[PDB]
């Protein structure tokens, strides 16, 4: 896939192929909009298909996109979701964001699909709720624990780190520790998502998880999630207003 | 195994990574030369 | 733990007003899954009978052969299906296209010049000069047009206009009129609009009363909100009629002292027809369309 | 006769060797039956898991993952909830039916 | 379709503006529900696209003279030669029957010269296929020695809103058509409406077009009573604010003051988080097709010397793989991406 | 200066090595970095 | 600076789904 | 009461294009500086 | 051009309705709101639909080729 | 059934070959194309 | 040039044509910007490729 | 102007026929 | 995905790999031999050893 001009050779990445019936333009998401500096603004694309094995393993190896997740220019992020996903995440991931067995279960599904490859596991493992009684309720965070109990390698263990927010924790009231972004063994106990997270942001959980799993496992995270906040903004909606 | 690969074009990368940043530094001034025009000097 | 049977005891419906074109009823105790279903197959899914295949043999009106063809399908037709068979793509137009599966209308007008005394009325100084979708005169053909007689093809909204002509224009036209589904286009959806809105809940955390109670109802629609006297609290005597515009919740003094919800279990339906089928009718091949859905499954390999 | 194949099919890629737990694929079927059925399997007390999820909106695919815990498989688990589905619509059909009467 | 503003500057009236409409007034949600629109993208309601909104015809017009002082070339068909099938476009006098369907290839009219002694026609070429709307015969530039040699055909081309078509409010607010979203998957209004058009509320905060804000609650507004609104610049004040203004009219009306709407999924079907903002706002359909530049090519004609790709789109043209991707190629050290 | 570099090379005798990018790109030899840093060899069991 | 006038005589035109105008 | 659009008055014009004065003068006036420039390139004072 | 055959948002016919709509604001002198009303059109998408619409086919159709003056 | 309007007096006048380009009734170098009785195929969408 | 007025409330004709004048700079520095990494780039990867 | 440069398949980087030509206009 | 790209089905009857036929491919091929070149996963042509 290439935009123009290719200033860099971000701008000019390998793709894996998906066919999709009732067509006339070239679909792409959005972690792919930074690195081509490709705006949907009726912005055109160059499809290039090497015809043998050699150019084949070098565009799934070499120039593929999972490999360009940290330009060579500073080292830093040029991969991540863009705006939805950012706003659905801050609403997802707060404390009063609760989730029944039904509803938790079927955001899990929604982004991790066993069948298209997704799981490490073969079976969808899911967490205990955090409310028992009365009624048993998972919190919001929680599904962002589940997603990476089933992309990341059994055989390692979870990710751990100490990370900060965009969103300081005045805004979340008294007393509340929301700002500093808290991973324990794979496990989101403190703390929101931002832009600074799953954007294309140094040190966030992305980068941190590109590290410790590797390009592959994180581009499986970025798609998972690009694909949970897709869905939770289809159930539960994001508007903006003269009252704001 | 953080070292650089041989083989790696680290010629071109350099130029593409003192090339694609600046294009950012089109913009005029808001005394010394700054910018493209003292990246070409 | 919940059984089919545990639903039946549960489960209840109410009908507040069930007009021939519109339907309003309520479903309560059923899942948003379930609500949804029936709302989406309504639209989408109930097959019903619009213009299709428009043939033009003349068209010197100002109105483009496209423009006035897609007007026609739009035209809903007050044809009643089951009595019509599905047309099958594959084979060609000459065994395509017969008695069972198509419906014809015509289309013949030409417009002329009349004399009378003229700002003056296009009825009056030209002949056919407005073409109406009662001008769609229906054909019937081949084994069957005898099963029309006492059912003939009338467009359900006669006085919609479909054509404006000036002496000398003419608009002569044979519509294959077919079988389709609300996914496929808009002009085989056999419902005007088929919606639900969830009941509105008034909690009243503080009896509010007095002089305060007066201010809280004028926040509300007039039927909603009701005041025993100046104290015995203030209650809520149709929480359906509210509009949920929120209006309660932007007063200081009310603010804090009331919360807005919903009942999650209770449905409110409101269907309206094109003129075809009846809104009950609707409702209950929708209610037919998901059972055969998961029937068809039921009965059927589960290959690899 | 002939039954039709292509519309569901079971995902081999992630059945469970035995039995619980498989994924099914539906042709032409979207979110109307979808989230209904899944709702019925989740009330299946030996339903462990349960959701749906639609692949792409362009390609005409429905999935519907079932993991039970033991003494029933995710084939039961399906046949149950269209079975159950089924018997569902006709509560609804009864009912509504009743109420034009009462009218 | 032109429909007239209920949001307007009284001027639009002052110049007649209503004899050229330019617009539509649609039902615009600011919502972030489908996935598909985000910044420069927004989405357009199947349904409401199937029932007319925002179709658009483009009529073409082509000059065919016969001049390139003895006539040779004469419009019609010469005698004992005749090719298959080319009645069925052309009239008798070799001219094309005014309503006719018509693809790149087709016989757009039909004439025969002497020089050549054959029965020769010229080509109808374009990958939009159209219908003939207009044929004038043109015999000037003679005084008694008449005979006709210029024909002025003009083509109507339909133009249905396609995925990339450009679509804008009064306020600057451009985005392509993303997808064209099933009325059932659109989010559903208490009311029982679903938006003919979506804008993200990602566009908003950098844009500031807030103008587009007073819009919506106006156009409601104005929608429900039955009265246009005045929206010149500087008629309202700090004090007289028009966001009070059609929010005390949207109260009276029996809706959210704040322009807002209870709004439930068309997926999941359960009420959404919060309302959303929902009014009437007059849309713009910009007339250019982006996807003009559309092509593929697996292995087509190419240059003699060069023995490389030919350049043009319509003639299965190659892309250029410049020095820039060339460089990029060399970048990732993919040395058979490049070969 | 297409022209005035190559007068210069014929001028020289020079011998182009085919070495630079552009060099291997001009005689349709495969680029000598990244996957054309080094050569692939195939182990046969026979004698 | 005069203000923008207010429209004469402004009702309610929007009820539930099964509600008409008869509620004054 | 209102800054409404003309509808009766619109539909009316369309049907009875005007025998008098054109309806939107400042649409004449618009064009004022195009015509007027011509238009004294033979008439007003001087020839 | 002419009025359209249903409402774009929810598909209520509209287009018989337009002649109709004039009658009541000219023979019946009623306001523009009271006259949506009395048509049944409740929903402001299908009271902006008659409302809006322009009717620029009377202004097109005084062109005609077909008859002299 | 030959047909050619004319222009400016809208007469449907038809004429062959070595003929003047003109309508008979009125001097008038322009004339329109009718359109005749054939069927054209629709899709209602 | 100091705009009291805001965005929601609206801003004054003066403002307007102040906010115009600092709202097409912007524009007209974006038409007069001879300066392009292009060559200088094309200098650079050709020398290092 | 940019519906064209949506369209082109660039040749190379850009083209130096501003300053850059005046500055390449000083012999050694 | 985010790896990915959505091919119209426009290119997908245009753009051909030359594939040669082994003994681990042949059941996959033959499929794509009898589709043909409008339905796709097909195939546009067949080169002989
Ligand atoms: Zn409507
Ligand atoms: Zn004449």
């Amino acid at each position: 896939m290439n935009r123009q001009p290719t200033l860099h050779k971000a701008s000019m990445m390998g793709h894996k192929v998906r066919v999709l019936p009732n067509e006339k333009t070239l679909r792409l998401h959005y972690a792919n909009t930074g690195a081509y500096n490709a705006d949907f603004d009726g912005d055109e694309m160059n499809m290039h298909f090497p015809q043998n094995e050699n150019a084949r393993a070098e565009a799934l190896n070499l120039a593929n996109t999972d490999s360009q997740y940290l330009t060579p220019t500073s080292g830093s992020p040029v991969r991540g979701l863009i705006q939805d996903h950012i706003s659905a995440g801050v609403w997802l991931t707060s404390k009063d964001s609760f989730f029944t067995r039904e509803q938790y279960q079927q955001y899990i599904y929604g982004c991790i699909r066993p069948e298209d490859g997704h799981t490490t596991r073969s079976k969808i493992v899911t967490l205990p709720p955090t409310i028992f009684k009365p009624y048993p309720l998972w919190t919001g965070k929680q599904i962002i624990t589940t997603v990476l109990l089933n992309v990341t390698p059994p055989d390692m263990p979870g990710i751990n780190l100490i990370s900060k927010n965009k969103i300081k924790n005045e805004y979340w009231g008294k007393g509340s520790l929301e700002n500093e972004v808290l991973f324990k063994d794979g496990a989101l106990l403190c703390g929101i998502l931002d832009k600074s997270q799953y954007g294309a942001s140094k040190y966030g959980i992305v980068h941190s998880l590109h590290e410790v799993y590797g390009p592959e496992v994180a581009a499986k995270v970025l798609s998972v999630l690009g694909r949970l906040f897709t869905n939770y903004i289809t159930a539960t909606a994001f508007t903006c207003g003269m009252d704001d | 195994r953080s070292l650089i690969n041989p083989g790696e074009a680290v010629g071109i990368i350099a130029s593409q990574s003192v090339g694609e940043p600046s294009t950012q530094m089109t913009l005029n001034t808001f005394n010394v030369t700054l910018g493209i025009p003292r990246l070409r000097e | 733990e919940w059984n089919v049977e545990k639903f039946k005891k549960d489960f209840e419906v109410n009908i507040s007003s069930l007009d021939a074109r519109e339907a309003n009823f309520d479903l309560i105790n059923i899942d948003t899954s379930i609500a949804n279903a029936f709302r989406r197959i309504m639209i989408s899914e109930v097959p019903s009978v619009a213009a299709e295949y428009v043939y033009f043999f003349n068209n010197t009106s100002v109105i483009q052969d496209e423009v006035l063809a897609h007007r026609i399908g739009l035209v809903p037709l007050k044809v009643d299906p089951d009595m019509l068979t599905w047309v099958d793509s594959n084979l060609p137009d000459d065994e395509k296209f017969t008695d069972e599966n198509t419906i014809v209308l015509s289309l013949n007008v030409k417009c002329t010049r009349n004399p009378d005394a003229p700002s003056t009325d296009p009825k009056e100084l030209y002949n056919n000069a407005h073409v109406y979708a009662r001008d769609l005169k229906f054909e019937p053909q081949g084994r069957q047009s005898t099963t029309f007689a006492d059912c003939p093809v009338v467009p359900a909204d006669p006085d919609i206009l479909l054509a404006k002509l000036r002496p000398g224009q003419e608009i002569s036209l044979k519509a294959h009129c077919i079988l389709g589904i609300g996914g496929d286009h808009a002009k085989f959806s056999p419902v005007s609009t088929a919606s639900y809105r969830l009941l509105p809940q008034i909690n009243i955390l503080q009896p509010i009363k007095g002089e305060s109670a007066r201010r809280f109802q004028k926040c509300f629609p007039p039927g909603v909100i009701g005041i025993d006297e100046g104290s015995d609290e203030a209650y809520v005597k149709d929480a359906r009629k509210d509009t949920v515009s929120r209006e309660v919740l932007r007063y200081e003094e009310f603010a804090d002292k009331v919360k807005l919800g919903r009942v999650r279990n209770h449905f409110i339906f409101n269907v309206e027809s094109a003129g075809a089928m009846t809104p009950e009718e609707i409702f209950f091949k929708s209610v037919r369309i998901l059972k055969n859905k998961a029937e068809y499954l039921k009965n059927c390999p589960i290959t690899q | 006769e002939e039954p039709d194949r292509e519309k569901i099919k079971l995902l081999t890629q992630a059945t469970s060797e035995d039995g619980t737990s498989a994924s099914f694929q539906i042709v032409e079927e979207d979110h109307t039956l979808g989230n209904a059925l899944r709702y019925v399997i989740m009330k299946n007390p030996d339903v462990e898991f349960c959701g749906y999820s639609i692949p792409h909106p362009s390609e005409n695919l429905l999935n519907i993952r079932i993991q039970t815990y033991g003494e029933t498989t995710a084939v039961d688990a399906l046949q149950k909830g269209l079975k159950d589905l089924m018997d569902l619509c006709d509560v609804v059909e009864s009912k509504f039916t009743e109420k034009i009467k009462s009218m | 379709t032109g429909q007239t503003p209920i949001v307007k500057a009284n001027l639009y009236d002052d110049y007649g503006m209503d004899n050229f409409p330019n617009g539509f007034n649609a039902v615009v949600a600011v919502i972030s529900y489908t996935g598909y629109d985000m910044d420069d993208a927004m989405i357009i309601n199947k349904s409401a696209d199937e029932r007319g909104f925002g179709y658009g015809t483009m009529y073409k017009t082509e000059k065919v003279d016969l001049a390139l002082d003895p006539i040779t070339q004469h419009f019609g068909f010469g005698n004992d030669e005749w090719p298959k099938e080319w009645l069925e476009k052309l009239d008798e006098d070799g001219l094309p029957y005014i309503g006719t369907y018509v693809e790149e290839g087709d016989p757009i009219c039909a004439y025969f010269d002497d020089t050549l002694n054959k029965t020769k026609i010229k080509t109808y070429h374009s990958s939009e296929p159209a219908y003939i709307e207009e044929v004038n015969l043109i015999g000037d530039e003679s005084n008694k020695f008449q005979e006709l040699q210029t024909v002025s055909i003009k083509y109507r081309i339909r133009r249905t809103p396609q995925i990339g078509d450009k679509f804008s409010s009064r306020h600057g607010q451009k985005g392509v058509c993303s997808r064209k979203w099933p009325t059932i998957d659109m989010p559903f209004s208490e009311t029982g409406i679903q938006p003919d058009i979506i804008i993200n509320p990602h566009a908003f905060p950098s844009r500031m077009t807030i103008g587009m804000f007073v819009e919506s609650l106006a156009g409601k507004a104005g929608a429900l009573h039955g009265i246009a609104q005045d929206s010149t610049p500087w008629i309202f004040n700090e004090d007289d604010t028009p966001a009070d203004y059609f929010g005390e009219q949207l109260a009276k009306a029996g809706y959210n003051y704040h322009g807002n709407e209870p709004m439930y999924s068309g997926a999941t079907g359960e009420e959404l988080r919060a309302d959303i903002y929902v009014g009437v706002v007059y849309y713009q359909r910009l007339r250019h097709m982006v996807n003009d530049k559309f092509q593929v090519r697996s292995t087509g004609p190419v240059n003699s010397l060069t023995m490389q790709p030919v350049k043009g789109r319509k003639r299965h043209g190659g892309i250029r793989v410049g020095e820039m991707e060339r460089d990029a190629l060399i970048g990732h050290g993919t040395s058979f991406l490049l070969q | 200066t297409t022209c005035q570099f190559l007068t210069k090379a014929v001028l020289d005798n020079e011998r182009e090595q085919l070495d630079s990018p552009s060099a291997r790109i001009v005689v349709g030899k495969l680029n000598n970095v990244g996957t054309g840093s080094f050569d692939v060899l195939a182990k046969v069991p026979n004698a | 600076r005069k203000d923008v006038p207010k429209v004469e005589g402004l009702k309610l035109e929007h009820f539930a789904t099964g509600y008409d105008a008869e509620d004054f | 009461r209102t800054a409404d659009f003309r509808t009766l008055e619109r539909e009316s014009r369309f049907i009875n294009p005007p025998k008098d004065k054109s309806a939107f003068p400042l649409l004449q006036e618009a064009v004022q500086p195009h015509i007027g420039s011509f238009n004294a390139l033979t008439e007003g004072p001087d020839g | 051009m002419i009025v359209p055959v249903r409402c774009f948002s929810c598909g209520k016919v509209v287009g018989d309705k337009w002649e109709s709509y004039l009658n009541l604001l000219q023979e019946d002198e009623l306001d523009e709101g009271t006259a949506l009303s009395r048509l049944g059109l409740k929903r402001y998408c299908c009271r902006r639909m008659i409302l809006t619409h322009v009717d620029l086919i009377e202004k097109f159709l005084r062109y005609n080729p077909l008859e002299k003056r | 059934t030959l047909k050619y309007i004319c222009a400016e007096c809208s007469s449907k006048l038809s004429l062959s070959r070595t003929d003047a380009v003109r309508c008979k009734d009125c001097g008038h170098r322009i004339l329109l194309k009718a359109r005749t009785k054939r069927l054209v195929q629709f899709e209602a969408r | 040039g100091y705009v009291k007025g805001r965005f929601y409330s609206g801003i004054k004709p003066q403002e307007y044509y102040f906010h115009c004048m600092a709202g097409r700079e912007g524009l007209i520095d974006t038409a007069v910007k001879t300066s392009r990494s292009g060559y200088l780039q094309r200098c650079l990867t050709k020398q290092l490729e | 102007e940019q519906s064209h440069k949506k369209t082109k398949q660039a040749v190379s980087y850009d083209e130096p026929d501003e300053d850059e030509i005046e500055t390449m206009r000083e012999a050694e | 995905e985010t790896n990915e790209i959505g091919v119209p089905p426009v290119f997908a009857v245009k753009l051909t790999y030359p594939e040669p036929v082994t003994a681990y491919n042949i059941a996959e091929l033959r499929q794509a031999v009898i589709n043909g070149p409008d339905k796709w996963p097909g195939a546009t042509q067949i080169q002989n050893e």
